[PDB]
């Protein structure tokens, strides 16, 4: 009976400007309290912004006041706006209700995510298996996240296992996705690795081969 | 300066086992204490609302509360679904501004032995300048996983990053892999690159040592 | 106060003292077939100056072509007479006001 | 010789802001008086504003004057301010002038329509032709105006007769739409109502034949 | 506070016949006087300037006059295209506000016998707990129609809702629809439902029986 949905969310560049949506769903948002909490991957939650009664609003003391609340009780939704993008902001964003110093009720979610430096393609480099066993695709400096690996079109979701993306020095992320496979099949069925996420509009299919030598 | 830590980093338990964990304040705190459980995929959720009051929607076997600076959380009847991020957030009086580290907890898989493979780098990513070698764990418990590499019969420190995924909805197994990046002409200095694996569930160190890719 | 004839024949200046009386003269200036002698402008082309009087009659332009006296369309004759009847309501009787 | 149009009506939500235009052919606005009446559906028609010489004007009893009057000579147009809506305030605008406290020439009007409430989307259910027959699709529970029936997208024309909505205990509207045809070419001829919403941004596309257990 | 009053509400005629509708007015107003003429889906359209003067486009058969708070307006030769609503608006002397409800007069059509439909909720509809059931009316004159709704041989008040179509431009008929809302529990509780229409030319009533199920 009670949902909460974001929108308005996607790419965009340091220094834009956008608008956030949440409504509440058979809640006035004139009466109740608003927070709103960031989580960086790699890291855990972070409150950023509280909403009162009217005229008077909180924010983080690391941040500088570069969100404004603007609440229009006809809609029944509330409105943020974004100035001064960092690269540190890039986190993911919860919709969220308080009462007491507490939290109950928390919506779906939405991604924001400040891109500092230009969207990379994603090199895929084949991992070859030698005699059960098991192969594997290779993601390299690929960003930004999140990006989704399946195999053989979806046929292939026993044993797949895809490793969660890490931070190089350069900056670029990194993951691996592999699958225990029995050496009976090795040289009966071929296998592909899908690489494709949206940022970069590329798609890679990649086969990967048994090496009985070199 | 919040600087709230959560001890320990991790702990592994199954059903009909002890689990706890323990959130401290570094000043004094009132009587307020809640938790929140934070699974990826998902919005987290809640556990209580007052410091020993439930939530309607909410295992009642969930058991924590505390009156000083010490604060702790522990479950009576532990469930597979239970397994999430654990973190704490008592009170502010004025934002509500406090939270830890976090704790993940997973399940055994019966110390099973891990499936230790190598892959030598590809040709394509040697052609760009880069070789990247992936010594390959899979199911396998704890997470004392060596991956301790070894090149031309020598140890190594600082050259490769491990990357744990989260524990599967069927069997709950752990899986691990440690990417060694290098220069190619570094790559071609050496021949011979190893990585040993000791493990609970193995008797001795299994070692991948590879000087060409298998031959 | 503006409004039909405030801002149009008799504007009162914000400086302004005095006094202004009225009474009831329904008796007087009313007939049966009409009064046509009280005649009162209606159109022009914005406010003037208080305590000035005008005269001119001149035709009311009030489209970009030129009507040059002919009282055809777009142009209508800004002076009407006061029409009253000694059969109307408590708010349509003659009141003779001096100032 | 004389005509006037209006542009840049259209939804809007309340609270909102939108300005009006209105251009008279051949006749100078800084001159003549005008007139803006409002008609409400089931309502008679409702002035709402006249326009003085300069620097002043007079507005309805029961608003509080949230209407603002400015004009520029150089291209002969009308401006005007929109401010605190209301549920009330959707109904047609009709242009107008005025003289001697009467009224000759008026435009052809513009509709401006305000929605507080949400936009949900309708639900059409056709109406079982039992054993000329007669056939239709019945539209509840929407919250758009029925923008067509198209009965066979326009190739029927003949026979359709679209009954006005009503206002039902809830809130909403309800609406029939029913076309007369032959009883011999129940089975021959199939019959397609085209029920979208503009508002709401669907289309539906329903089947009408003659069903079994009512 | 003006408080205008026009009556009648409504008044039918034919072509030639005699019809005319009067404005009255709460307070006294002078010689001056307006009638509008309201088309739907267009503008309505000035009728008179002056208390007697005809405008330039207009026929001059309207006759219209007044001098007391009473005022009317009528027409010697009645016309196809001369139906629509009346307004009236004969002075304010500061704003020119005076307007009245209006009167609406219908077109004459040859009497004939309607044709009476029924429709059971579909299937679609019954998933969502509400039943529809609506009474069909097409190609009848006059525009009134007895529709009594007949469940399970009882009588129905303050159930159900009326519409009523503008007259056609081809044959000047009209439509009306009558709709049954009701609850899935109350629908299913009753066996046989059932309209009834009475019309000028019906000799009898008929009536269009379904139940509940009929296969």
């Amino acid at each position: 009976e009670v949902q909460l949905v974001e929108s308005g969310g996607g790419l965009i560049q340091p220094g834009g400007s956008l608008r956030l949506s949440c409504a509440a769903s058979g809640l006035t948002v004139s009466s109740n309290y608003m927070h709103w909490v960031r989580q960086a991957p790699g890291k855990g939650l972070e409150w950023v912004s509280v909403l009162y009664a009217g005229g008077s609003a909180f924010y983080a003391d690391s941040v500088k006041g570069r969100f404004t609340i603007s609440r229009n009780n006809s809609k029944n939704t509330l409105y943020l706006q974004m100035n001064s993008l960092r690269a540190e902001d890039t986190a993911i964003y919860y919709c969220a209700r308080g009462l007491g110093d507490y939290l109950d009720s928390w919506g779906q979610g939405t991604l924001v995510t400040v891109s500092s430096a230009s969207t990379k393609g994603p090199s895929v480099f084949p991992l070859a298996p030698s005699s059960t066993a098991a192969l594997g695709c290779l993601v390299k400096d690929y960003f930004p996240e999140p990006v989704t690996v399946s195999w053989n079109s979806g046929a292939l979701t026993s044993g797949v296992h895809t490793f969660p993306a890490v931070l190089q020095s350069s900056g670029l992320y990194s993951l691996s996705s592999v699958v225990t496979v029995p050496s009976s099949s090795l040289g009966t069925q071929t296998y592909i690795c899908n690489v494709n996420h949206k940022p970069s509009n590329t798609k890679v299919d990649k086969k990967v081969e048994p090496k009985s030598c070199d | 300066d919040i600087q709230m830590t959560q001890s320990p980093s991790s702990v592994s338990a199954s059903v009909g086992d002890r689990v706890t964990i323990t959130c401290r304040a570094s000043q004094g705190i009132g009587s307020w204490l809640a938790w929140y459980q934070q699974k990826p995929g998902k919005a987290p959720q809640l556990l209580i609302y007052a410091a020993s009051t439930l939530q309607s929607g909410v295992p009642p076997r969930f058991s924590g509360s505390g009156s000083g600076t010490d604060f702790t959380l522990t479950i009576t009847s532990l469930q597979p679904e239970d397994f999430a991020s654990y973190y704490c957030q008592q009170a502010n009086s004025v934002l509500a501004l406090t939270f830890g580290g976090g704790t993940k907890v997973e399940i055994k898989r019966t110390v099973a032995a891990p499936s230790v493979f190598i892959f030598p780098p590809s040709d394509e990513q040697l052609k760009s300048g880069t070789a990247s070698v992936v010594c390959l764990l899979n199911n396998f418990y704890p997470r004392e996983a060596k991956v301790q590499w070894k090149v031309d019969n020598a140890l190594q420190s600082g050259n490769s990053q491990e990357s744990v995924t989260e524990q599967d909805s069927k069997d709950s197994t752990y899986s691990l892999s440690s990417t060694l990046t290098l220069s190619k002409a570094d790559y071609e200095k050496h021949k011979v690159y190893a990585c040993e694996v000791t493990h609970q569930g193995l008797s001795s160190p299994v070692t991948k040592s590879f000087n060409r890719g298998e031959c | 106060q503006t409004g039909n004839i405030a801002d149009y024949n008799y504007k009162l200046p914000d400086d302004f003292t005095g006094c202004v009386i009225a009474w009831n003269s329904n008796k007087l200036d009313s007939k049966v077939s009409g009064n046509y002698n009280y005649l009162y402008r209606l159109f022009r082309k914005s406010n003037l100056k208080p305590f000035e009087r005008d005269i001119s009659t001149e035709i009311y332009q009030a489209g970009n072509k030129p009507c040059n006296g002919v009282a055809g369309f777009n142009c209508y004759f800004p002076l009407r007479s006061y029409s009253f009847r000694p059969t109307y309501g408590v708010g349509h009787q003659p009141y003779r006001v001096v100032v």
